[PDB]
């Protein structure tokens, strides 16, 4: 009997497939994310300098109040 | 299992702006003065004529 090198192929390793598909990201959608977080970025920001405002003149009041110094 | 590990690289290297940015526009020669020089693989293979040995 003569043994050699079998052949086999099965699945045939698929000649040639694209793996690079789009992903998450679609176009518009990622802006309506992205501009989203800038307004929702400002009106939480201007909301604690309001808040700074309430401490600025109690600050600048002490100063006002002590003329002993 | 080479068939994802060559597709890796086009994820890595062909999709990215640095690759577009870089390698685009670098002596683009597909004439006749182009064949007058003769590579036979790639250059002529990879742009131009249809020519191939195989």
């Amino acid at each position: 009997x003569x043994x050699x090198x079998x052949x086999x192929x099965x699945x045939x390793x698929x000649x040639x497939x694209x793996x690079x598909x789009x992903x998450x990201x679609x176009g518009y959608s990622m802006f309506a994310v992205g501009i989203g977080a800038l307004l929702f970025g400002y009106w939480s920001m201007m909301k604690w300098n309001r808040e700074r405002r309430r401490l600025q003149i109690e600050d600048f009041e002490a100063r006002i109040a002590l003329m002993p110094l | 299992n080479f068939s994802l590990r060559i597709d890796e690289l086009e994820e890595m290297l062909t999709n990215n702006r640095i690759w577009r940015n870089r390698t685009v526009d670098i002596g683009i020669v597909t004439a006749e003065d182009a064949l007058n020089y003769g590579f036979s693989g790639v250059m002529l293979r990879g742009s131009g004529i249809q020519w191939d040995l195989r």
